[PDB]
């Protein structure tokens, strides 16, 4: 894959910058190409089967996985709002502090 | 001749012997432009030539102007003297043209429908020959001195690229990959050459005075470093006391020739890198960029044709004997290419000529009773002491 700086310039940035829904058509095409190139480069040296690819090694029962969206309590909402209105958050957004 | 014809008709000698003998005699008889010009399209020096391997009809040319010219070598005229005309050109009007000098052109080894070009504009380009449009383009950090595609590999379609950077690069035309680097050399890589015998063995030459053989399948680093003294694998081996700027495998792949700016040519066993100790004398090589040179094929002796200043020197590969100096060009010769079918040599130079060297064994014969339609004794051949 070459050196890391080159790999980051050639694959990490192009593929990432075309996952966004606000990516321009040229970025989406450039990402699709880079992903095809990378996938063809790694393919001989990465062997990856999924469980759906081979039924021989038994089967699991069904999984139901759901995401529950909870509300903040009123005092939790106050605490959170006061923190995002805090000057610590101003220092964070102004670059004086790490986020 | 008549002896060879008799021996062939009677089956005393295998038909191989006449064919190889006459091919050798023709190489010994090469003469400048005897039957043939090449059309002057280039305005700059001719860096690179490549004759098409399928029929040998077409020759690509690349020059310091950045132009690529495609020539037809066959005489489709009815005259005994003709011009090798330019079929088409990627000139400075073309959008995809190279910005800087073109340093290697190569046909695709398996059919004429595609070819590749590299240039000091840091690009390798893949061309569709029927349309002269690029199909793919590769960009590099550093100026490309050399590229090669394997002449025998059917399994893979890898272009090796040598650049001013210390790392050899491999571009896979099938996948579009260009990330793969080989990390053994320490200075600019001036010549790369795939073995004609083995799919995966790549020779590389550098200004670091080392020639290294690689098996590009491996994660291990290089196989062999050529040691001109034969004694130890890497720590100090050099092939030349100068820059190594040209490679050519012998036509069987069993040996590798190398030329370098120590003004020596050296022959190596390709299976283990032993210097065969053939000595050719001084071979003049001042070139600070890659030098392209060629062996013969199908002759009784294997010859090598090598740029020797403004001349082309001919040697017998195994005997070391200098056979002739082809004495045509006015500036340093940069490449020559051998037409195996008819033993005709083409040469490119910084004088902007492409010259054809052609076997000139005997003349058209007159009838002495003719008045003027004879094979004319032109007065330019006559003395005039009066």
């Amino acid at each position: 894959l070459g050196t890391l700086p080159v790999f980051m310039e050639q694959f990490s940035v192009p593929i990432t910058m075309g996952g966004y829904s606000n990516a321009s058509p040229v970025q989406v095409k450039t990402a699709y190409k880079c992903a095809c190139v990378l996938r063809d480069t790694i393919n001989p040296y990465l062997l990856r089967r999924m469980k759906s690819d081979v039924k021989m090694s038994l089967s699991l029962p069904d999984k139901n996985e759901q995401v529950l969206f909870c509300r903040l309590t009123d005092e939790q909402h106050k605490v959170y709002q006061n923190f995002v209105d805090s000057k610590e958050v101003y220092r964070i957004l102004n670059g004086e502090m790490q986020i | 001749m008549l002896g060879f014809l008799s021996a062939r008709q009677t089956g005393l000698e295998d038909p191989l012997r006449l064919r190889r003998a006459e091919s050798t005699r023709r190489v010994l008889g090469l003469e400048l432009n005897k039957d043939r010009d090449v059309e002057r399209i280039h305005g700059g020096g001719i860096n690179t030539l490549d004759i098409e391997p399928v029929e040998g009809r077409y020759m690509l040319s690349g020059g310091s102007d950045g132009v690529i010219v495609l020539y037809d070598l066959e005489n489709s005229s009815r005259q005994s003297y003709y011009t090798c005309k330019a079929v088409c050109s990627i000139g400075r009007d073309h959008p995809d043209v190279h910005r800087y000098s073109v340093e290697t052109v190569q046909w695709y080894p398996h059919d004429t429908g595609m070819f590749t070009s590299s240039s000091f504009d840091k690009t390798l380009k893949v061309w569709d020959t029927n349309t002269l449009q690029t199909a793919d383009v590769f960009n590099f950090e550093e100026t490309v001195y050399s590229h090669h595609m394997s002449p025998v590999s059917t399994k893979h379609c890898l272009v090796a690229v040598g650049t001013r950077g210390p790392k050899v690069q491999l571009c896979d035309l099938k996948s579009g990959s260009c990330s793969h680097i080989l990390q053994g050399h320490r200075q600019e890589i001036l010549a790369v050459s795939w073995s004609p015998r083995y799919d995966y063995i790549l020779a590389t030459a550098s200004a670091d005075s080392r020639v290294k053989l690689w098996d590009v399948r491996r994660a291990s680093g290089c196989l062999i470093t050529l040691d001109q003294h034969n004694g130890a694998v890497e720590s100090a081996n050099t092939a030349h006391n100068g820059k190594v700027n040209g490679l050519c495998f012998t036509s069987d792949g069993l040996h590798l020739l190398t030329v370098g700016t120590d003004n020596r040519m050296r022959l190596w066993n390709s299976s283990n890198g032993e210097n065969t100790l053939v000595n050719y004398g001084k071979v003049c090589n001042n070139s600070k960029k890659g030098l392209k040179f060629t062996v013969s094929c199908g002759c009784s002796s294997e010859f090598v044709f090598v740029p020797y200043g403004s001349t082309i020197a001919v040697y017998t590969v195994y005997s070391g004997e200098q056979i002739t100096m082809l004495k045509g060009h006015y500036k340093t010769v940069d490449c020559c290419v051998f037409q195996s079918n008819f033993q005709e040599l083409y040469s490119g130079s910084r004088d902007c000529n492409i010259l054809a060297w052609v076997p000139s064994l005997y003349e058209p014969v007159p009838d002495d009773d003719e008045t003027t339609t004879k094979s004319q004794l032109n007065p330019a051949f006559e003395d005039a002491w009066s």
